[PDB]
RNA sequence: CAGUCAAGCGUUCAUAGCGACAUUGCUUUUUGAUUCUUCGAUGUCGGCUCUUCCUAUCAUACCGAAGCAGAAUUCGGUAAGCGUUGGAUUGUUCACCCACUAAUAGGGAACGUGAGCUGGGUUUAGACCGUCGUGAGACAGGUUAGUUUUACCCUACUGAUGAAUGUUACCGCAAUAGUAAUUGAACUUAGUACGAGAGGAACAGUUCAUUCGGAUAAUUGGUUUUUGCGGCUGUCUGAUCAGGCAUUGCCGCGAAGCUACCAUCCGCUGGAUUAUGGCUGAACGCCUCUAAGUCAGAAUCCAUGCUAGAACGCGGUGAUUUC
RNA sequence: UCUUAAGGUAGCCAAAUGCCUCGUCAUCUAAUUAGUGACGCGCAUGAAUGGAUUAACGAGAUUCCCACUGUCCCUAUCUAC
RNA sequence: UGAACAGCCUCUAGUUGAUAGAAUAAUGUAGAUAAGGGAAGUCGGCAAAAUAGAUCCGUAACUUCGGGAUAAGGAUUGGCU
RNA sequence: CAUCUAGACAGCCGGCCGGCCGAAUGAACUAG
């Protein structure tokens, strides 16, 4: 997992490969984050690094606040559209991909999170849990 | 020139050759290292893979994210009617390997196991073991002499047993015969136990226990001729490739001027023998025990058999083994369950499992109900219900 | 464990059977099968889908029980 | 690419790490030299795919040394078992950046691999430009467009039968050949050891995860000729019902089968060793892991386990044709 | 000051023409030998051996963006022959 | 049907010709569909997908004033009374 | 080349010499 991950994240079906675009859930002024790499990803002959719920990925702001634009910066995925299976047995998904901008340590750059987030992400990152209005 | 980008090799080279199994019942190649302290007991069993089903249970590992929380797990239910002991084969150990010395059969053999000795039972004279069952006359002097010789020279004792396949819903009436090694007291104790159990049945609850960590040995699902792309998982060639793309591009360099054995090539996939170790038992049910499909939390009056029966198999009416996870082989196929070859002391295998709910919804689609009573209560009275 | 209720259909959801959907406004739907899920995504009215428990309740189908 | 010597660097000090002036080598992964083979043709760069091998080891295992307090790092030994990536630009090998990672080590196999692909480049003919030419035309100077043919033969490999050893059937053995698992993170140890402070781990344990592999379809997802149900258009059967056609008419749902790190489960433990650290103890009354002897120990080797079962290796057992 | 017959004017350019060259700066990207805009001592641009620009047009060559997707991650299934 | 000697179905007319039978392995040729992402593939969006008819609205830079233009971008669409 | 029962070297002990202990030892170099 990530360097600052506070716990173990059971494998969540990877549904956000490198190059994906996910709406900036937080309120830093960024509109969407464009994934360029995933922390903790493996290596294969042609496998694209892919994200999941709660993964901390290096992302880039393709649209939004100009000072935020045009630089690499860490983010944490908080909503995944690919249905995944919890250990409780249920298959669930959100209606949109969404991540939050953050520093490598883990603290969100934004102040509040719009929309719901995932329980896995909230458990892994305490700051996302604190700034998340509704967790599901 | 060197491979530009490294990549792990496709497939596993220790499972070669990928040919068909010798027979539809995989041989138990190895047996648990016998010790002469515990009482005499079988080291395996024969069953028929009925199918799979879903269960709910509390995970009970401290330090986990799901400790004392519900988990939904897939299990395989194996139909295992009690097996009949029919013969004792003794083994001596020779510098050329363990060699069978003699087999002593039971006096009376069932029809379903006598069928195993013919290919055309319908028109055969059924003379098998006639001049051998006549040898049990005059108090079996030759039989006892043979057993005494087995005790005198027998280092490993295996018992010939067969499944009461007539108890299963399978169409085949020809039973399967298999050698299960006796682990227990000395050779005399083993052969005496087998002689007492001649033409006698052994039930599963006497060889396996709940939370026991077993292995499943069976021949996998055959799939016929298969291309390299699915047989080994090699990368598909680009869309614009002439002469086809579901292939391997380079099958080897110029030198050595031969195709290497380690190159993925088209051939049969499946129908190989596979021994999958470390599957945990979740419930050893009893065939005569109705409502065995319920638990202390469930407490319904449903058996393990789903609604409409296990797909392609039928219902469960004998002792069964509900083992966590998938096992090699498809439904209706015989599978040999075996005790673990090593004392697995891992905390994943030392768990105590108490099933909280056993699914019985129809495997024949997306059924919403567990019992016909539940279905009737939910749907009310239908027009056909009169 | 507990049994849920289909958000579109009303059919009981036993553990692991079906899918869970989280709309953008955090509303939670549970679908017993891809049938109900696809009907919901097509935005058909559960009131108008004949075999639904909502249709049965509205039209008093079997309500004499 | 590696040694040998030591003037110096290294505060102090040659050899912790370096190392000039010199000198001895190795490799054919560069480029040359040659012209021995092929000009009655060996298809010619690169990329994709895939297998194996080498070690001059980037990482992982165990250790030695330090200008090794800790942390980090550097040098080195046994070691190729196991991995060594995703991308921007370029045909590019190469290169340079972005980023992840334990790591993004170097190579070979006719500069591996074109009856495997591609044809971006080069490498015919069309054409444009610049320079050189009076001219036709020239330019590893630039640009654009340019048919990539054949296996059914033999062998090799992958799978599949198969004659006879009295016949036939059942249960076995196991020579041999192959073999497999890999790595990281978090918690805890512990803000402890160490350190003035800044900083700051490990051994054990737990939960997971990466890469790989073998299965399986309870669940979820995909696929739909179940042409199963329903709907819809055009036309046709006088209308209705019910149907035909539209190369499977189209749409919604869709069991079963197959299938997905897009799903689930599982992937074992003993010995002998290398490096290395030790013991006893001489050679050499002292001393020394070494000479005799001997202990612990690596992702090593051989076993356990797993795969196939020699179709000319074998065993046990059953029945063995008379009207 | 040498010298030619005259000594590249107007213009334009690392352009399909610039070896050094992946020129230098800016923009486009996380990253750009690509694209574009500039700079011009231009090996070897340039005036009907036509220079520059140009609306429309183009099965011409090239870059980026939105939509779109099995091109790909990473493959799976169905039908006919 | 429709704008239509487009495509689809039918009438008069003409054919029912193309070696065939059985199974449904790999690889093919042709046709398709794919969850999440959306060119990250590749020399290059090559192949495919996407949009598409009609009515109404709205339509930029530039321009040789003619065009660009179906620019872009939206809404409606059946049956029956 | 040297030391060597006119007590060699080593080792322990006493303060460079002596006590034990008795017979070869130390240095440089050469080639198989």
């Amino acid at each position: 997992s990530g360097n600052g991950a506070q716990g173990t994240k059971f494998r969540i079906s990877l549904g956000l490969p490198v190059g994906a675009i996910m709406n900036c859930a937080d309120n830093s002024g960024a509109r969407n984050l464009y994934i360029i790499a995933v922390k903790g990803s493996g290596s294969r002959l042609n496998r694209l690094p892919a994200a999941s719920l709660g993964d901390m990925v290096m992302a880039t702001v393709k649209k939004g606040k100009p000072e935020l634009r045009k630089k690499v910066m860490p983010a944490i995925v908080v909503r995944q559209a690919k249905s995944w299976r919890r250990r409780d047995g249920v298959f669930l998904y959100f209606e949109d991909n969404a991540g939050v901008i953050a520093n490598p340590k883990g603290e969100m750059k934004g102040s509040a999170i719009t929309g719901p987030v995932g329980k896995e992400c909230a458990d892994l990152w305490p700051r996302v849990a604190s700034n998340s209005g509704v967790v599901v | 020139s060197h491979r530009k980008y490294e990549a792990p090799r496709h497939g596993h080279l220790g499972f070669l050759p990928r040919k068909r199994a010798a027979s539809i019942r995989a041989r138990v190649k190895a047996f648990p290292k016998d010790d002469r302290s515990k009482p005499v007991a079988l080291t395996s069993f024969l069953g028929y893979k009925a199918g799979m089903t879903t269960i709910v249970r509390d995970l009970d590992r401290p330090g986990s994210k799901f400790h004392k929380r519900e988990v939904v797990e897939a299990v395989t239910v194996v139909d295992t009617p009690p097996v009949v002991v029919v013969g004792v084969v003794g083994y001596v150990e020779t510098p050329r390997g363990l060699r069978s010395l003699t087999t002593v059969w039971a006096e009376h053999l069932s029809d379903e196991v006598k069928r195993r000795f013919y290919k055309n039972w319908y028109k055969s004279k059924k003379k098998a073991f006639t001049k051998y069952s006549a040898k049990y006359a005059q108090d079996g002097a030759g039989i006892e002499r043979e057993l005494a010789r087995i005790k005198k020279y027998a280092s490993v004792v295996r018992v010939l047993v067969h499944t009461q396949i007539r108890k299963t819903p399978l169409a085949q009436k020809k039973a399967h015969l298999a050698e299960i090694q006796l682990n227990g007291g000395s050779i005399s104790e083993k052969v005496d136990w087998a002689r007492e159990h001649f033409e006698k049945t052994v039930a599963v609850d006497s060889v396996f226990e709940q939370n026991e960590m077993i292995d499943a040995i069976a021949v996998t699902k055959g799939h016929g001729f298969e291309g390299v792309t699915h047989r080994w998982g090699t990368k598909k060639l680009p869309r614009k490739t002439h002469r086809g793309l579901r292939k391997v591009a380079c099958i080897g360099a110029w030198h050595p001027a031969h195709v290497m054995w380690s190159v993925a090539r088209a051939g049969q996939r499946g129908y190989h023998s596979r021994t999958s170790i470390n599957h945990k038992i979740y419930r050893v049910g009893k065939g005569d025990d109705e409502a065995n499909g319920a638990t202390s939390f469930d407490r319904t009056k449903k058996t393990i058999t789903p609604m409409g029966g296990f797909v392609h198999y039928g219902e469960i009416k004998n002792d069964f083994i509900m083992v966590k996870g998938c096992i090699p082989g498809n439904r209706k196929r015989i599978v040999t369950l075996r005790k673990s070859l090593y004392t697995n002391t891992s905390r994943k295998a030392l768990e105590e499992v108490s099933l909280k709910w056993i699914d019985t919804a129809s495997k024949f689609g997306k059924g919403r109900f567990q019992t016909p009573a539940e279905k009737h209560a939910f749907m009310g009275t239908l027009k056909k219900d009169l | 464990m507990k049994v849920e209720i289909d958000s579109f259909s009303g059919a009981k959801i036993y553990p692991g059977r079906g899918t869970l959907f989280v709309r953008g406004d955090s509303k939670i739907f549970r679908f017993q099968n891809s049938k109900s899920a696809s009907l919901f995504k097509q935005r058909k009215n559960p009131r108008r889908i004949a075999w639904t428990v909502l249709f049965r309740k509205h039209h008093k189908k079997g309500i004499t029980e």
